[PDB]
DNA sequence: ATTAGGTTAGCCTACCCTAAT
DNA sequence: ATTAGGTTAGGCTACCCTAAT
C-alpha cells in the first residue's frame, strides 16, 4: 500500500485495463488499487485538470495523448525492470513484479536505454507481456485462457500472464507453485463452470474474473 | 526536488553528516535538502514522535537505535545501487548518484542480497564510500556523498582543482 | 483576504453561524472564510489548545465560556463600528460592513463605551442586527451579517430599496 | 506589542525619524519598535526586496518613492484618526495616540475622505503634527515619538500643555 | 549589523477515508 | 459516482528572538 507515484499507477492501470480489453472506469481503478470511491474520483479530477486524461460522456476514461504517452512509458519501465530483475539480478520470480511496481516510478529513460543494450531480447517481460513504446525510448498475441478451454481438456503452452494476474497473490503464488512458468505445457478444462490448469499434477482453479488474464498458445 | 521518501533522506542525511564529521543540526538538513527552516524542524518533530531520532539538549540530532538502523539501511541500499548501476548497467557515472538517490528508497532487502552475489566486491561504492550494515542484511580514498551531488565542482573533479571551503572536508584519503 | 486577526474572525464566525441557526462546523468556517480544510482544522486546534473552543463529540464547535465572551465582544465591536461609520462618518453603506470587518479587530473597549454615548440608540447595527454584550461593556427585521458580505446579491437587494429572489443558501440569511 | 502591520509601522517610523530630523537607521527602528536587531535588519531586507526602501551605502534608510508614498499615507491615516478620536468620539487624550497607532493600518482611503468632510480643519493632528499627503488623497507640536512616552507625556499634560525638563533624547521631540 | 539556528502563526496541496446519499 | 466533512504528510512565508561573533 504505497503507489510510490499515484498518478502513474492510475495511468498504468487505465493502460492495463485497455490491454485486458476492459473499459477504463473509475470503479475499476478503485477496486484494482484498493482505494475508496470518492478518493479515486478526486485524484482523477486532478489528473483531468492536468490534461492527463478525460472522463468521457459515458464515464469512461480516455487518456489524453500526453497522459497516454506517460502511461506507456511506465508500463515499459515496469517490464524492462522485471527483465533486469530476473535475467540479471536473478531475484525471486514472485517478488519480481512487486519490486518492479516500485521501480517503474523511479527508473530514468537513460537507465532504460542502457538496459536495452545489456539485455538480450526486450520483446516481452518475464511474463510474456510485450514491452511497449520502445520507440519513444528511442531504440504475436496468445489466446486468453477463458477462450481456449473446453469441456474436454487439452494440452497447451502458456504464452502470457497479465500484470493483473501477477497481483492476485493466492492466485498467482498458486500457479507459480504448480511450477507453471511461461512456456509450460499445461492442461485446461471448463469443468462445471470454472477453468483450471494443471502443470505438475497440481491443479490451479482460475477465478472467473482472471480466466481472461492468461494468453495461450497451441504447442 | 522530490525526496521520494522524506524521512529516509532526512535520516540518510544525518548519517552522512556523521560520516563527514559534521554535527547533525536541523540547519544542516535544511541547507543540504534545500528546505525551509520551519519545514525541516516540523518533519523532524514527526520523526521524533516516531522514535526515529531525538533532538539533543544541545539541538543536535541523535538517531535512535531504530532510526540509526534505517538510516544505515538506506546508505547501504544507495551505494549498492550505485555499484549495480555502474558495474552492471553501465549508466553514465555522473547520473549514477542521482538515480541511486531514488532507488535507495524502493530497493528491497532481497534485491540487495541478490546484488551482493552478482557483484564482485561490495566493500565500497563506485565513489569509494564504504557500503555499511551488510551484516543485518545477513551477508584518494573516497569522495563523500555530499560531493557527488555538487555537479559543477564534481565534474571539474572528473575533468581530472580547488574545492570550496565547505566541500573541503568532503574528499578523504 | 486578510482576517486582520484570524482567531477573532473564526470565533465571530461561529457566533454568526449560531445566530443564523446553523451548526458550527469546521467546514462552515472553511467555506465562509475561504480557507483550506486542513488550515481551518489546524487553526481551530490552536484555539482549542488555548481553551477558546472545543470540538464536540459530534464535530460541532462549542465556544468555551471565555471564547464565547470574546466572540461576542467582536460582534459587538463590529456592529458598533458600523453604526459610527454610517451615523457619524457617513461612509457609503456598502463599504460599511467591510470597513467594520477590519475595525472590529482594532477597536478598544473605551472607544466602544465612548461610542455608546456619542451614538443615539445602540440597539442594533445599521442592518438591524442586535448589538450584543453591551451589558458587559460596563455602560424587514434585519439582514444577517452573512448577507452583508454577499456583495452581488446584496446590492441587488439594495437596488430594491430594502432597509429580488435570494439564493437558497442566503435564504435563512434575512430575518 | 502588535504592529498590526509591520511594514507600515516600519515605514511610518522612518518617516517619523525624518520628521524629527534623525537619520533613519535600522538601529532606530529597533529601539523605537522594541524589536531585536536581527529581526529588523531582516524585515527591512524583505522591504527592500519589495522596492519599498533601500539601505544606503551609509546604512541609512531611503524609502523608495513608492515606499515613501505609503509611509505618508500611514502617517496621514494616523493623525486623521487621532482628530476623529478626539474631536468626534471624544476618547481620552492619552489613549488617543495608541488607538490611532492601530487604526492607521485598517482605515480605508474613503473613510479618510469622509473624515476630511466631517472634520473641521485637518491641518494638524490634535498634537499639532501636520497631516500629510492630503493632496494625494484626491480631495507648536509634540512629535509622535513623545506622544508614546506615557509617563513623561502625562507629566507634560499635568502641566496643561496643548499644541519642565525633558529627557535629552526627548529634546528634539517638541518643535 | 551579521552569523547561526530556531520558533510560532497561518496557509496550501496532494491524497486517503467513512457515512449517507 | 457524488455530497459532506475530515485527515496526515510535507512545504512555505512573514516576522521575532537569543547568543556569538
Ligand atoms: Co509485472
Ligand atoms: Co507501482
Ligand atoms: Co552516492
Ligand atoms: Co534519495
Ligand atoms: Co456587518
Ligand atoms: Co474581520
Ligand atoms: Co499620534
Ligand atoms: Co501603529
Amino acid at each position: 500500500k504505497d503507489l510510490v507515484d499515484t498518478t502513474e499507477m492510475y495511468l498504468r492501470t487505465i493502460y492495463e485495463l485497455e490491454e485486458e480489453g476492459v473499459t477504463p472506469l473509475r470503479a475499476r481503478i478503485a477496486e484494482r488499487l484498493e482505494q475508496s470511491g470518492p478518493t479515486v474520483s478526486q485524484t482523477v479530477a486532478r489528473m483531468e485538470r492536468d490534461g492527463l486524461v478525460v472522463v468521457a460522456s459515458d464515464r469512461s476514461l480516455q487518456m489524453t495523448p500526453t497522459g497516454r504517452t506517460l502511461a506507456t512509458a511506465v508500463m515499459r519501465k515496469h517490464r524492462l525492470a522485471e527483465r533486469l530483475l530476473t535475467d540479471i539480478i536473478g531475484l525471486d520470480i514472485n517478488k519480481v513484479h512487486d519490486e518492479a511496481c516500485r521501480w517503474e516510478h523511479v527508473m530514468s529513460d537513460e537507465v532504460e536505454r542502457r538496459l536495452v543494450k545489456v539485455l538480450k531480447d526486450v520483446s516481452r517481460s518475464p511474463f510474456g507481456n510485450p514491452i511497449p513504446g520502445l520507440d519513444e525510448l528511442g531504440v504475436a498475441p496468445g489466446t486468453r485462457v477463458i477462450d481456449a478451454a473446453t469441456s474436454m481438456p487439452r494440452k497447451v503452452r502458456i504464452v502470457q500472464i497479465n500484470e493483473i494476474f501477477q497481483v492476485e497473490t493466492d492466485q498467482f503464488t498458486q500457479l507459480l507453485d504448480a511450477d507453471i512458468r511461461v512456456g509450460s505445457e499445461v492442461e485446461i478444462v471448463d469443468r462445471d463452470g470454472h477453468i483450471t490448469l494443471s502443470h505438475n499434477g497440481k491443479d490451479v482453479e482460475l477465478l472467473d474474473d482472471l480466466a481472461h488474464t492468461i494468453r495461450i498458445e497451441e504447442l | 526536488k522530490d525526496l521520494v521518501d522524506t524521512t529516509e533522506m532526512y535520516l540518510r542525511t544525518i548519517y552522512e553528516l556523521e560520516e563527514e564529521g559534521v554535527t547533525p543540526l536541523r540547519a544542516r538538513i535544511a541547507e543540504r535538502l534545500e528546505q525551509s527552516g520551519p519545514t525541516v524542524s516540523q518533519t523532524v518533530a514527526r520523526m521524533e514522535r516516531d522514535g526515529l531520532v531525538v533532538v539533543a539538549s544541545d539541538r543536535s540530532l541523535q538517531m535512535t537505535p531504530t532510526g540509526r538502523t534505517l538510516a544505515t539501511a538506506v546508505m547501504r541500499k544507495h551505494r549498492l545501487a550505485e555499484r549495480l548501476l555502474t558495474d552492471i548497467i553501465g549508466l553514465d557515472i555522473n547520473k549514477v548518484h542521482d538515480e541511486a538517490c531514488r532507488w535507495e528508497h524502493v530497493m528491497s532487502d532481497e534485491v540487495e542480497r541478490r546484488l551482493v552475489k552478482v557483484l564482485k566486491d561490495v566493500s565500497r561504492s563506485p565513489f569509494g564510500n564504504p557500503i555499511p550494515g551488510l551484516d543485518e542484511l545477513g551477508v584518494i580514498v573516497q569522495i563523500n556523498e555530499i560531493f557527488q551531488v555538487e555537479t559543477d565542482q564534481f565534474t571539474q573533479l572528473l575533468d581530472a582543482v580547488e574545492l570550496l571551503d565547505d566541500l573541503a572536508h568532503t574528499i578523504r584519503i
